[PDB]
RNA sequence: UAAGCCCAAUUAGUGAUUGCCCAUUAUUCCUUUGGUAAGGGCGGAAACAAAGGAGAAAGUGUAGCCCUUCCGAUGUAGAUGUGGCCUGGAGGUUAGGACGAAGCUUAUGGCGUGAGCCUAAGAUGGACCGGCCUCUAGUGCAGAUCUUGGUUGGCGUA
RNA sequence: UGCAAGGCCGGAAAGAAAAGAAUUAGAGGCACCAAGUGGGCCUUCUUCGGUAAGCGGAGCAGGCGAUGCGGAAUGAACCGC
RNA sequence: UGAAAUGAGCGGAGUAUUUGUGCUGCGCACGGCGGCCGCACGCACUGGUUUCUUCUCCGUGAUGCUCCAUGUUGGCGAUGGAAAUGGGGUGCCCCCACCCGUCUUGAAACACGGACCAAGGAGUCAAACAGACGCGCAAGGGAGGAGAUAUGCCAGUACUUCUCUCGUACUGAAAGGGAGAUGCAAAAUGCAUCUGUGGUGUGCACACGUCAAAUCCGUUUGAUUUGCCCAACACC
């Protein structure tokens, strides 16, 4: 025997391969898996590992995010260089704050109309990931991008509301009923709003 | 019937294995909420106006940067 | 057509795993079942008692599935079922069903004479 | 449009030529060489394709999809006999000049053929001399109109 | 253990259920396309009968 | 024919051959020069220890030997019933099993370690041929995380990346006379396992100044090992 | 003249270092299985008819795409996984049967670690039914002083 | 132009020497969902009540429970593993 | 049993190199005495000598991705009611071996349920909520009820409007009120522009340099500088 006790907790869980039931998913997994095991970039190993992420951590983005931050970012390049592609593993929305945009070249799983639609009036291209392979085989001059994951009603609603320095949002459908006690000073006592950590 | 009380014969093992983490380091959840209010007034006067040199040193790097 | 030649088979163990004591019960089945008493003398491994199945049993993966004779077997119902082994002669050995008639037997056997694909439970020959 | 990398992931669980007896898995497909169930030695579903067939007598066809014509099933395989002697190499090269990954195995297959010819034909004359010594009783014979 | 769960009232305190004690309180659609059409075979029979009016 | 991508694989390749046969050629030339110059260091310091002792004895005095860098340990008990303090002591030695062998440094912070789990462990001090031994029959490296035996001196070479360490006598100079590189050597190195010693033992539950196994036994470790090897 | 107690040895003031026996432990060899697993190959190199052979899938999971390498493997209550096994019915697809379906019998062997699957024989039977992909459920028994039917030692006994 | 606080600019940095002058089968951090359990018992050292108990009650650690295998003739907990 | 023999071992060519022992030179080092005397033979000059001792130097990539396939001498086997090798059955010998299920700290127990077989026999259906995973659409998503005509084989499928519901905004007991950035400035509803992360610290990828190690010389594997920093965390 050897003294291996607790060895099975520097394990760790991931996922080796897709949940999806998609064909043409199956398809893009199939090129990135061999671009990944083929080539010296980061850029297609992460694209790889994000492809076999699932839906829930495969958060969607907005054009107006997209817009900000390629605006942030070519404000500090030379003029005699072209904008980087933004690429997205995910979905793209869009954003009716937002009225006037540049021309961008982008690239996604799915688009829908209405971004498609203003994408193209504004003056850019909706790529797909098939067409990027071909465009810049090893990720050169690209913008990797992701979306935003708290703001989440799930998020909002994780931990115990009743515990000091907490502001999760307790399970319940009418919004009138818990009140009361342990939420005001009058009722008993009240939830504190602030604890040192 | 009669039973045990009280025992803490086991606990030290449960305790050790997912082990005794650590402290959060000093400079994480520094914050300074119910410290002497004199001194946290002033602190925020001075780091009111470094946001508003910060925001002028940008648009510096920006106009150099263009004129090349 | 002669098989293709393999290492020899091992087959690690060659008694069966019993339920244990079915031989006193006439209505107990011999088929393995995993006993799950908490007094068990087979759970608990005493030494004289029957053995449980396990991974480490597992035999070869050069020589599994490989017949005394050297082949493959490979059920077949039909005389069109015979030309998917005409190339694959040498691994697969056709198995005609047991729900196969007489009359349609003889045109199986007689077909495969020619095309050269063992049959396992053919006639003479 | 629709490629043959799709149309494998569509099939490969379950399709109408995969015979899936005992746990061995084998392919009844006409136009497939080997009777294994892989995307290269599917037929039917690539864009080009060859297979070596036998003929009547002792020659050896060969039919081939060139890709020009996918969409008309009537037209889509076209057949070429080549009489009896012919050079196995000779056959692979009429492989190979429409799937070059397949020369290996199409040159064993026109091997395979041959003998099985030759085979038949010693044979079929040993059952006949075993069949004129016996006076049997009831022989049928087919109405010529 | 229970945890962090919704209170629940679900309100089904009563003998709605069908039993071998019980008639029960419940009803079904598994009418409704037969409705449907007879509704709308009246209408057409109707129309017949009162034409031309409206 | 063979046409396009297959030729120029072909030329590539045999540039590869030829510069791996040069590279051979070379790290034995080197190997041979280093162990003829550490064979020489060797001899030459035991003859300068002879004649040391040699003159203080003529004159009624005494020589005071250096005291000794370098220890060998190894386990001699199982892993049942072990308490927290002495089973964490002897995970960071990497002895997890019994027979379990490993090379320390005899330092004050090392020292009060192997007090603290003394029944459990036999060490003393080595000597080149124990050394030696040990790393042509039972040498194992750590390459990507696996157990492979020592074959060759470009094995050797790949996996320290050091101009100090290129052979098998480089394992072996640093490990014996505690060099500069004694703890990269020994950290890439698998612990070493080794087979119980032929003939048998005294008497495992007690000390061996008591007649048993456990403690210190200084260089009669050689004779205990030598068994075991 | 211990086969008892206290010391002390290993073939004995002769020549220097291990008397012998017994493990689910240690070392080493073969095989299986699973990894927080580590690598390589996958543009068919050329040539080759019977009268050196086959295979070569860009791949979680198979009769594992193929090959090399290293490490771990017991377990009550409990959790999870399985191109994991079995039963009644439905949508498809592919077969079988009076030259004998289902059911039933076995010193009938073969395969699988196993749940089980398949063949043989019936000097059995007489009309239906197998495989594969999905769907569905009143879907797996050794014991509940368990339910119903039948049988049984006590016994040719009181 | 001293002290306190938040920043900006610049420099240096055996990345930690030598004196016994560490070591690691040494990837850190952060979450979500949920089971069983909530009668324990034995031993080593330290102990309180009791004349004492195979008695009652505690501290540190290791075990049986949940576990065989090799030994003490036989034994849940002893020795080895 | 040579279907890749990598060999101090197979092949080829030389038959001399150079390891140690012995003897010995100079300078340094070491010991003793107070610079001289000693050096058992330490370091450098790869110091000299050859008296003994010892062999030395070259060589075969895969144009083979993977698996299988090759010696010698006798016995048995010449198609049989044959031989051989595996299975299967019954007996015997040496060794090993307490009755299952269960509650229990503890069962084999003088603890409970246990004569045999067949058939039957126990986590299901509905509703509210939440988390993980699959699918469609997305600042919007979706009904339901009902109607209309293909439709008069068909309890299905195909089609439809308003509306309704969840969400895009929250807060107060209530009357009520209701969230951009920058610049100038300091008005008890200030003014002006609208290609834009409110700020700071830590932070994938990409771009610009530099340094290591390896290299078949084409490039790889690691670090780091600077810019922008996506997701995210902390402090404002
Ligand atoms: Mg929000
Ligand atoms: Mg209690
Ligand atoms: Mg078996
Ligand atoms: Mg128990
Ligand atoms: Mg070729
Ligand atoms: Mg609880
Ligand atoms: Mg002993
Ligand atoms: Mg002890
Ligand atoms: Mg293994
Ligand atoms: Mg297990
Ligand atoms: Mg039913
Ligand atoms: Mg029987
Ligand atoms: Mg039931
Ligand atoms: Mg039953
Ligand atoms: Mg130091
Ligand atoms: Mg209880
Ligand atoms: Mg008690
Ligand atoms: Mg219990
Ligand atoms: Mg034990
Ligand atoms: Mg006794
Ligand atoms: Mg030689
Ligand atoms: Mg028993
Ligand atoms: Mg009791
Ligand atoms: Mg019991
Ligand atoms: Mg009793
Ligand atoms: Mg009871
Ligand atoms: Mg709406
Ligand atoms: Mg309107
Ligand atoms: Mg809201
Ligand atoms: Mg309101
Ligand atoms: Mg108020």
């Amino acid at each position: 025997g050897v003294d291996l006790t607790g060895i099975s907790k520097k394990s760790r869980v991931i996922r080796h391969h897709t949940y999806s039931t998609n064909p043409y998913i199956k398809l893009l997994i199939k090129l990135y898996k061999f671009l990944a095991k083929r080539t010296s970039s980061g850029f297609n190993k992460v694209v790889y590992q994000r492809l076999i992420k699932s839906r829930s951590n495969r958060a969607p983005i907005s054009l107006s995010r997209i817009a900000v931050v390629m605006k942030r970012k070519a404000v500090f390049t030379a003029k005699s260089k072209a904008a980087p592609i933004a690429v997205v593993v995910g979905d793209v929305l869009d954003d009716v704050r937002m009225a006037r945009i540049p021309a961008m070249r982008v690239c996604a799983l799915r688009f829908s109309k209405s971004a498609r639609q203003s994408i193209v009036a504004a003056g850019g291209e909706c790529l797909t990931f098939d067409q990027l392979a071909m465009i810049a085989p090893t990720g050169k001059n690209t913008y990797l991008l992701r979306g935003r994951k708290s703001g989440r009603e799930s998020v909002r609603h994780f931990g115990a509301s009743g515990v000091p320095g907490s502001h999760s949002k307790p399970y319940a459908t009418n919004r009138g009923k818990e009140t009361k006690r342990g939420r005001r000073t009058g009722r008993s006592y009240k939830r504190k709003a602030f604890r040192h950590v | 019937a009669k039973s045990k009380n009280h025992t803490n014969h086991n606990q030290s093992s449960k305790n050790h294995r997912n082990g005794i983490k650590g402290p959060v380091p000093l400079h994480l959840h520094n914050s300074k909420r119910g410290s002497w209010l004199p001194a946290l007034v002033n602190a925020r006067r001075v780091r009111k106006h470094n946001q508003k040199a910060a925001l002028k040193k940008r648009r510096e790097r920006i106009a150099a940067f263009a004129a090349k | 057509v002669k098989p293709t030649v393999s290492k020899a088979i091992v087959k690690k163990r060659t008694k069966r795993f019993t339920r244990h004591r079915y031989e006193l019960f006439p209505q107990l089945s011999s088929s393995w079942r995993k006993p799950r008493g908490e007094d068990s003398p087979v759970r608990r491994r005493y030494k004289g008692q029957k053995a449980m199945p396990n991974k480490g049993y597992g035999s070869d993966r050069a020589t599994k599935y490989i017949t005394p004779s050297g082949f493959r077997n490979f059920p077949i119902n039909n005389v069109e079922d015979l030309y998917m082994l005409v190339m694959q002669n040498r691994k697969y050995a056709g198995v005609i069903s047991h729900t196969v008639g007489a009359r349609k037997r003889k045109a199986i056997v007689r077909k495969a004479m020619e095309l050269d694909v063992r049959l396992a439970n053919g006639n003479a020959k | 449009s629709h490629s043959v990398d799709l149309q494998w992931v569509l099939v490969r669980q379950n399709s109408r030529f995969l015979q899936k007896r005992g746990g061995i898995r084998m392919s009844n497909d006409p136009f497939n060489n080997n009777g294994n169930w892989t995307k290269r030695h599917c037929g039917f579903l690539n864009e080009k394709a060859a297979v070596v067939k036998p003929a009547k007598g002792g020659a050896i066809c060969v039919t081939v999809k060139d890709g020009s014509s996918n969409n008309k099933p009537r037209q889509t395989y076209k057949k070429t006999v080549h009489a009896a002697g012919v050079r196995a190499s000779d056959v692979s090269r009429a492989v190979a000049a429409v799937r070059p990954d397949l020369a290996d195995v199409s040159f064993r297959r026109a091997r395979r053929m041959a003998c099985i010819a030759s085979r038949t034909a010693k044979v079929a004359a040993a059952r006949k001399a075993r069949s004129e010594k016996i006076k049997f009783s009831r022989k049928s014979a087919r109405a010529k109109r | 253990p229970k945890g962090n769960n919704a209170i629940p009232h679900v309100h089904q305190k009563k003998h709605w259920n069908p039993c071998s004690s019980q008639k029960g309180n419940v009803k079904v659609f598994l009418n409704q396309p037969a409705q449907k059409h007879r509704r709308r075979r009246l209408r057409l029979l109707k129309a017949k009968k009162v034409f031309p009016r409206p | 024919k063979r046409a396009a991508f297959k030729q120029q694989q072909t030329e590539s390749f045999k540039k590869a051959v030829v510069a791996r046969k040069a590279a051979k050629a070379a790290l034995k030339k080197t190997a041979y020069l280093r162990a003829r110059k550490y064979s020489r260091e060797y001899r030459g310091a035991e003859k300068k220890l002879v004649t040391l002792r040699r003159q203080a004895a003529s004159h009624g005095n005494y020589y005071l030997e250096a005291k000794p860098k370098v220890a060998v340990v190894t386990r001699i008990r199982g892993i049942a019933k072990v308490n927290p303090k002495q089973r964490k002591i002897l995970q960071l030695l990497r002895l997890r099993q019994i027979f379990n062998t490993v090379f320390v440094k005899m330092n004050k912070p090392m020292e009060n370690m192997l007090r603290a789990v003394e029944p459990y462990i036999a060490y003393g001090y080595p000597s080149l041929a124990t050394v030696r031994a040990m790393v042509y029959k039972r040498g194992y490296l750590k390459i990507n995380g696996q157990r492979v035996k020592i074959t060759d001196n470009q094995m050797i070479k790949d996996k320290y990346n050091n101009v100090d360490i290129v052979c098998a006598e480089d394992m072996v100079n640093q490990i014996y006379t505690c060099g500069k590189h004694f703890r990269t050597v020994t950290h890439g190195m698998w612990p070493f396992k080794l087979a119980p010693p032929a003939g048998g033992m005294r008497q495992k539950r007690r000390h061996f100044v008591e007649g048993g196994d456990y403690g210190n036994r200084d260089t009669l470790i050689n004779r205990f090992l030598a068994r075991m090897i």
